[PDB]
């Protein structure tokens, strides 16, 4: 028998708390000046913290 | 990623006040004791 997605995606299985833990420190640094600009890489990524 | 230059240059700016054409305080100190005339 077949089945609809019978919200799958937001109803059964609810919800939960969800966010991004710290593993490692990119880029770290201090200045004096014009703005900023950081130029960082998606490769093999998926979220970062600033 | 060429333009590096484009950014570069920002990291050069950072550094630009490197002691040329600069002065620093001086401090100049007296001592008395026991009062003065």
């Amino acid at each position: 028998a077949l089945v609809s997605l019978s919200t799958l995606r937001g109803a059964l299985g609810g919800g939960s708390i969800s966010g991004i833990i710290p593993q490692e420190v990119l880029f770290d640094q201090w200045r004096a000046g014009g703005n900023w600009e950081v130029s960082q890489s998606t490769q093999n990524r998926t979220g970062f913290i600033v | 990623n060429s333009h590096f230059e484009g950014i570069d240059n920002a990291l050069q700016t950072l550094q630009e006040y490197s002691p040329l054409g600069r002065s620093v305080a001086v401090d100049f100190g007296f001592s008395i004791i026991g009062g003065w005339s």
